[PDB]
């Protein structure tokens, strides 16, 4: 239907298959008209490879010589309506740095837990040494926003929140960053012993506040630029979110910013709302943090449904004394070593994209950008189709990168609507 | 689409008091003037030794816009014994929820803490202060003998309140029975009659309340939001409440019978932690005299074209059928992280077309996150999914977001124009804005071109100046307009005509001016028969154009004179949305 539309510029807008002869008709029918190829103007969609460095496999002694995605830079010229399929290849290296941050619930019901984690840091680094040479571990603690109605506000219960049992408990605190992740596993053990239990709470707890801060505060936590950013959430109860703090008179939404004071403590646990899952996702993805839910059976199903929405998040069944936390982290790590999922950043609300996952050699999944059950060193190919509905103003920057990895593929998508005869 | 954004009424309050956290209308009976009710829950009071007790301001609409604080309670904390406080009115958030019915005003303090008559505790039972014409009492149904968390100690009664059509109060307290939640309903007669300043735990006889349930129902937050409407067809308003943390943070909305507190229907969310039940509303949107359920879930995430989840929020529209079933239709947000569906306020018939309308706000949307309120119109099929008007915030953030639209109230004709108006609260910048509705003009334009089949060799009409006659025809246009409410009986329109609109050589033009265009001012009357003006147009000579194929389109356009047809205050009326301001006919050539 190019014969009814066509102006050279407007002739190309009515359809991606349309063309102008410097009458608006298809390039095939223009040849029958007698129009020459140099007269036929077609800004056909095309790709221009800029950086296509091959995937580096095997133990690489040089850290700046590791390539886990191919290609890396692509200028994509697209015709309004026309489509283009990109071949993206991703593969994880054998030796890659790993950051672990042990974020733990310090409710009184986690007391029996504390007696078993006392020598985890050394034990964990021992086993993780087999899998990676570069492993740094950190620590953090959370309970709940220290404001009514979440916590009792009587002067005796504020001083000691376990006064009724009675038991010696520290006052309720939102979140306390304690140990920035380092190689010294011996320092980890010393700190676990110094920790004390706070209030005994059978209600959901303010764990979500800690996750936001543990992801955003890059410097104060100490996330390495090219490593796995593992966040181990260890709790035995549910967690408040979003407007749950409306009961406390907290009506100001979380800004997704760092608010650790000089004492390494969440200063805004009485000012900002709990983060929402929509917010947590936006920050965990931006900060490249892989979340691991280590919860008890009474919370597994609940946190299982949370992890479905959060890309790169898994769960694990924790024992009541948490004596299998070592067995959970490593097994969760090995699964991430087998998972390869794609991400798209900075793209458009209006751009439509489709993904097909090509796991192994002869397996092709539709509507999937994630592969599993693959040993380290196996390749993972993806077909990303990009299409622009309208004409737009100018080019827009997009980034395609794997989940958990630092490597990324830059996309410069520039539309074309003008004619060569208009110059 | 008929809300005036040019010159709205802007009300403000003391900084940090959250002026606009709760807004409502206040209209006493008969001749008495109109007022606005803005709740400032963090406002300083003159109560002895009480910081940020909160207060509700009665804003005046006549002349100046002064708002005088209403005196519900000037007293400080009463004592159980010597040097042993019984209550803690400090930071109680009084004015967090303000509901008004006729002469009655009901404000509440959700964070009102109270000492047990047995041991020295500090439990947020929450309290309320009902105010009649002359009388003023205290209403704290959770402040009872049922103590601690397992009881109604952390009830926070008054967290959400609403009146019924039979003068009955519906109150919600999320924290009752380990945060199962609770709906309590008492007659306004017993609230004032059984009141006793010396009694702290008043027992009501005709009380309707939800009982305690199993431990599996803990952490539900029943009574987070409330609304009223009839749903079993008995005349009595029934109780609708959002239960955001029910079904493992999936969200539910309970409906109890407003007669004996019996379960009728209940909805359930589709997405995890979307806060399904944050805000509920009940209004007949399709004009079938059946209350329709509106449920908000501002944290709802949606899949876009990019295949990426994005928090935009979602409002579910459940149309009530006589069969008893609901026709649920979901409505998603527009901007990311704007939390569309935080506040849902019925507007009544905003445009007076015949169907009630509604407003849904996205408090944290727009440029600089000022705030956006969307207006949706109702129709026979249901709720028109596309908004007809967008209200934008105009104020920047200080430390907390302006929250333009966090709480709003409409369906009350304050200026007596025949059209209900709207109050939008912005506590983040301590403001409250009253938007006035504009009168709607429905205009039925008409255009007749006879004959439409022009004979080029006809040559009937004589042409002044030359002896050569030309082929001619008639152009006839009529204007009729009529509206509802208070609006001028005389309306001035400016009618413009264009012959051969689509085509370049112009093949047809009028006789008197020899020009394709024709301007004519037209003063038509409201509700009268369409006055009509006819004019003669002729076709050009055959030798002046060779285009005999393209049809000659006769185009007419009209626009209302808003300046001269404006209200005494300057409130200009508006033409209807769907009705086109321009129509066109065409003519042919036999060739
Ligand atoms: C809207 O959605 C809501 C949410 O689900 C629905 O409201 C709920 O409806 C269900 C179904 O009716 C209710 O469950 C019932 O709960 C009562 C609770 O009774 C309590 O008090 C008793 C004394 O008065 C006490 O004995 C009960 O304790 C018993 O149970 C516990 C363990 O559950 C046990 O330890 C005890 O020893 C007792 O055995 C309890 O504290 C319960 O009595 C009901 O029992 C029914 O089912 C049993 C099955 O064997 C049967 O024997 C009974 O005769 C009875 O038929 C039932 O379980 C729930 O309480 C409601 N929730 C709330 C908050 O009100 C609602 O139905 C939905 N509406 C619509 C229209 O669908
Ligand atoms: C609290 O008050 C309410 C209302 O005042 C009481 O509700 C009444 O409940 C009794 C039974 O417990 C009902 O008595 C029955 O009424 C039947 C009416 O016809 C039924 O069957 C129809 C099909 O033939 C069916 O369409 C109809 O549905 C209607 O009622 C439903 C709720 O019951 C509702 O969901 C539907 O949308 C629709 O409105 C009926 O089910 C009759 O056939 C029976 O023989 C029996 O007499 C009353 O009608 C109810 N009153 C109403 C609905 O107004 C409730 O019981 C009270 N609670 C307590 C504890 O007493
Ligand atoms: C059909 O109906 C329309 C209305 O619907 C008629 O339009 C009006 O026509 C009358 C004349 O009959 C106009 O009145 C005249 O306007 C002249 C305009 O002069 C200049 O005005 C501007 C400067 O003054 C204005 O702006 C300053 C601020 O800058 C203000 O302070 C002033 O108060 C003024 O508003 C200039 O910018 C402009 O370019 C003009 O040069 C004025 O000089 C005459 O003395 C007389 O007042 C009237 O303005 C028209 N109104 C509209 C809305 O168009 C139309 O005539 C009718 N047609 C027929 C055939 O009857
Ligand atoms: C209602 O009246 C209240 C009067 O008590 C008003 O409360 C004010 O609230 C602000 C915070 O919004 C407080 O500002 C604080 O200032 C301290 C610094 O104070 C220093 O001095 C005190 C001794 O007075 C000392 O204890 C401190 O350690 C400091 O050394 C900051 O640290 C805080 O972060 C905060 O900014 C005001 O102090 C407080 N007023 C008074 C008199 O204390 C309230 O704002 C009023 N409500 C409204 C709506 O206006
Ligand atoms: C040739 O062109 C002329 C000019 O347009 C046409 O004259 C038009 O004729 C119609 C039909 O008679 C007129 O309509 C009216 O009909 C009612 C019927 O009762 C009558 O009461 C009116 O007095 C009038 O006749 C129309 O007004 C008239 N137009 C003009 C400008 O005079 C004529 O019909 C055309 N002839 C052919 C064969 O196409
Ligand atoms: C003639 O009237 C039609 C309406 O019937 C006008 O159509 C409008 O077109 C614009 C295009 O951007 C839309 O944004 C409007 O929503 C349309 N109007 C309606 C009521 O939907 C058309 O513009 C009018 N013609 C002229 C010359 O003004
Ligand atoms: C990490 O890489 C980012 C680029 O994404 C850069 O801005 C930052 O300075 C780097 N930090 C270090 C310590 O190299
Ligand atoms: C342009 As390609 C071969 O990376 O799809
Ligand atoms: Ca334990
Ligand atoms: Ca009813
Ligand atoms: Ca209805
Ligand atoms: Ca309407
Ligand atoms: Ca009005
Ligand atoms: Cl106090
Ligand atoms: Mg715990
Ligand atoms: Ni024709």
């Amino acid at each position: 239907g190019c014969a009814l539309g066509g102006t050279c510029e407007d002739c190309l807008l009515i359809g991606p298959q349309c063309a102008w002869c410097a009458r608006c008709d298809t390039p095939a029918n223009l040849l029958a008209k007698g129009c020459q190829l140099n007269f036929i103007e077609n800004p056909v969609s095309q790709v221009e490879i800029l950086k296509n460095k091959p995937l580096s496999v095997g133990r690489q002694k040089n850290s700046s010589d590791i390539v886990q995605i191919a290609p890396q830079s692509l200028i994509l010229k697209l015709r309004p309506g026309g489509a283009q399929t990109l071949q993206v290849h991703v593969r994880q290296t054998e030796d890659y740095p790993v950051d672990l941050y042990y974020l733990m619930d310090l409710s009184a019901s986690m007391d029996d837990d504390l007696n078993t984690i006392k020598e985890l840091g050394s034990r964990l680094s021992k086993e993780m040494s087999k899998l990676t040479s570069n492993f740094r571990l950190g620590f953090g603690s959370f309970v709940e926003k220290p404001v009514s109605p979440f916590v009792k506000t009587t002067p005796e219960e504020i001083a000691n929140p376990c006064s009724s049992i009675p038991y010696f408990c520290l006052p309720t605190f939102g979140f306390k960053h304690i140990l920035p992740l380092t190689n010294d596993a011996e320092r980890f053990n010393e700190i676990v012993k110094n920790q004390k239990i706070s209030a005994n709470i059978d209600t959901p707890e303010g764990g979500f506040d800690a996750i936001m801060q543990a992801a955003v505060c890059k410097e104060k936590i100490g996330w390495r630029n090219d490593s796995l950013h593992l966040l181990v959430f260890v709790s035995d109860a549910d967690s408040h979110f979003g407007m749950d703090s409306k009961l406390a008179g907290i009506v100001c939404p979380n800004d997704g910013l760092c608010h650790l004071d000089s004492k390494n403590e969440y200063s805004m646990s009485t000012v900002l709302e709990y983060p929402t899952i929509g917010q947590l996702i936006d920050k965990l993805v931006q900060n490249n943090v892989l979340l691991i839910f280590a919860v008890t059976q009474e919370q597994v199903h609940l946190y299982e449904n949370y992890a479905k929405l959060i890309p790169g998040a898994t769960v694990g069944l924790l024992q009541k004394d948490s004596g299998n936390i070592l067995q959970l982290i490593i097994s969760a790590y090995e699964e991430l070593r087998s998972e390869v999922e794609l991400e798209v950043l900075g793209d458009t609300e209006g751009l439509n994209l489709s993904f097909t996952a090509i796991c192994n050699n002869g397996t092709l999944f539709q509507h999937q950008k994630k592969c599993s059950h693959m040993k380290v060193g196996d390749t993972a190919s993806f077909s990303v189709t990009v299409n622009i509905p309208h004409c737009e103003r100018r080019s827009r920057h997009i980034i395609i990168k794997p989940v958990g990895l630092g490597d990324a593929l830059e996309l410069l998508v520039s539309p074309e609507c003008n004619c060569d005869c208009q110059k | 689409f008929n809300l005036d954004v040019d010159s709205p009424a802007e009300y403000s309050g003391p900084e940090g008091s959250y002026f606009g956290f709760a807004v409502d209308f206040f209209v006493p009976s008969a001749s008495s003037r109109m007022f606005l009710l803005v709740g400032a829950p963090k406002a300083n009071t003159t109560q002895p030794g009480i910081v940020e007790g909160g207060q509700v301001l009665k804003c005046d609409w006549s002349s100046t816009r002064r708002c005088q604080p209403i005196e519900f309670d000037a007293t400080g904390n009463r004592d159980y014994a010597k040097d042993d406080p019984l209550e803690f009115k400090s930071h109680q958030w009084f004015g967090a929820s303000v509901r008004s019915k006729q002469d009655k005003i009901l404000a509440c303090a959700p964070l009102y803490h109270w000492r047990t008559e047995m041991k020295q505790e500090r439990e947020p039972v929450g309290t309320c202060f009902l105010q009649d014409g002359t009388k003023t009492v205290e209403y704290a149904p959770c402040r009872s003998q049922d103590i601690d968390a397992d009881g109604q100690g952390f009830c926070q009664g008054g967290f959400s309140i609403d009146f019924t059509k039979a003068d009955r109060v519906l109150l919600g307290g999320p924290g009752s029975f380990y945060w199962q939640g609770q709906l309590i309903s008492d007659q306004v007669a017993e609230i004032v009659s059984k009141y006793d300043p010396n009694v702290y735990s008043i027992k009501y006889n005709n009380q309707l309340a939800t009982r305690t349930a199993q431990a599996i129902f803990d952490d539900s937050y029943l009574g987070y939001s409330v609304a009223v409407g009839d749903f079993n067809g008995d005349g009595i308003d029934d109780f609708v409440s959002g239960v955001p943390r029910a079904a493992r943070t999936l969200g539910m909305v309970y409906i109890y019978d407003g007669k004996n507190m019996s379960s009728l229907y209940n909805f359930t969310g589709e997405q995890m932690a979307a806060y399904f039940g944050f805000s509920v509303a009940a209004t007949d949107i399709n004009g079938d005299d059946y209350a329709d359920v509106f449920i908000g879930a501002p944290l709802f995430m949606d899949r876009g074209s990019d295949g990426k989840l994005q928090e935009v929020g979602q409002v579910s529209v459940s149309l009530q059928r006589a069969s008893g079933d609901f026709q649920t239709t979901k409505l998603n947000g527009f901007e990311v992280f704007a939390r569309f569906g935080s506040a849902i306020a019925p507007l009544g018939d905003l445009d007076q077309d015949g169907f009630n309308d509604i407003a849904i706000a996205a408090p944290y949307g727009g440029e600089d996150k000022k705030g956006i309120v969307y207006i949706f119109n109702g129709r026979s099929t249901g709720l028109n999914a596309v908004p007809s008007q967008i209200l934008e915030g105009q104020w920047a953030a200080r430390s907390c977001p302006p929250s333009f639209g966090y709480s709003m109230k409409g369906a009350t004709d304050i200026d007596k124009n025949g059209y209900p108006d709207l109050i939008v609260g912005a506590f983040g910048v301590d403001r409250a804005i009253l938007y006035r509705a504009r009168p709607v003009i429905t205009v039925n334009a008409g255009l007749e071109v006879y004959p439409s089949i022009l004979n080029q060799d006809n040559k009937t009409c004589s042409l002044p100046g030359t002896a050569l006659k030309v082929s001619c025809f008639n152009v006839r246009f009529c204007l009729k307009a009529d509206g509802k409410g208070v609006l001028p009986r005389k309306l001035n329109f400016q009618v413009e005509l264009l012959l051969d609109k689509l085509k370049a050589i112009r093949r047809a033009l009028f006789l008197y001016s020899r020009s394709p265009s024709h301007s004519k001012n037209m003063t038509i009357s409201r509700g009268g028969l369409m006055q009509c003006e006819e004019l003669i147009a002729y076709l050009r000579d055959e030798s002046e154009f060779r285009d005999k194929l393209t049809p000659i389109t006769i185009f007419m356009e009209y626009r209302l004179d808003y300046r001269t047809a404006a209200d005494t205050t300057g409130l200009q009326p508006i033409l209807n949305q769907f009705t086109p301001a321009n129509i066109s006919r065409q003519a042919h050539i036999l060739l």
